[PDB]
């Protein structure tokens, strides 16, 4: 039991990973899996960032 | 919405789905439309660092909804994550529940 | 047990988990072969288990 937040008491823990090219990922589960539907093909280039502004 | 909400596909900001290339990301100082379902985002700051150096990405169906889980029901909606009032869920994740009273193992 | 923060300032909470030297101390102090401790909060969740050795 956990404190109530946003009209929900159960909590989902979010995890992520980076698959290198030419590699395989395997999901095994018998319960409590929030499976992926969309992945992202990252193209890396210098000269960016995240800023906070109004 | 924040980087977590953008990357998980928060139901209440889908206008960023179309965008694929950028020069920099602008986030509100105190974002409010983040992870709708409460919980912990593992290595959130590391993911922000990784996304600080991506010029573009392509969104693809890692596991197609229509033809990947025939032994499970892939329709799970939360009251917390509600689009236009109607309950919904993240656009990049699937909540899986037992079908016919059974939850088979998946690999 | 539980405690809600009502002091409006950050509160440092210190606790511990005991590992008895042998199974005998585990079954005498607590009368239980295996034990579990779970400390949870809004943004900190952990489950400790005895490591008898």
């Amino acid at each position: 039991k956990r404190p109530k937040v946003r009209d929900q008491e159960g909590r989902i823990n979010y995890y992520w990973t980076l698959l290198e090219p030419g590699d395989t990922i395997i999901f095994e589960a018998n319960g409590n899996l929030i499976a992926p539907r969309y992945a992202f093909a990252l193209s890396r280039g210098f000269g960016s960032g995240i800023i906070n502004s109004n | 919405c924040s980087v977590a909400g953008w990357i998980l596909g928060n139901p209440e900001c889908e206008l960023l789905i179309s965008r694929e290339s950028w020069s920099y990301i602008v986030e509100k100082p105190n974002p409010e439309n983040g992870t709708c379902y409460p919980g912990h985002f593992a290595d959130y700051e590391e993911l922000r660092e990784q996304l600080s150096s991506v010029s573009s990405f392509e969104r693809f169906e890692i596991f197609p909804k229509e033809s990947s889980w025939p032994n499970h029901t892939t329709t799970g909606v939360s009251a917390s994550c509600s689009h236009n009032g109607e309950s919904s869920f993240y656009k990049n994740l699937l909540w899986l529940t037992g079908k016919n009273g059974l939850y088979p193992n998946l690999s | 047990k539980s405690y809600a923060n009502n002091k409006e300032k950050e509160v440092l909470v210190l606790w511990g988990v005991h590992h008895p030297p042998n199974i005998g101390d585990q079954r005498a102090l607590y009368h239980k072969e295996n034990a579990y401790v779970s400390v949870v909060s809004s943004h900190y969740s952990r489950k400790f288990t005895p490591e008898i050795a």
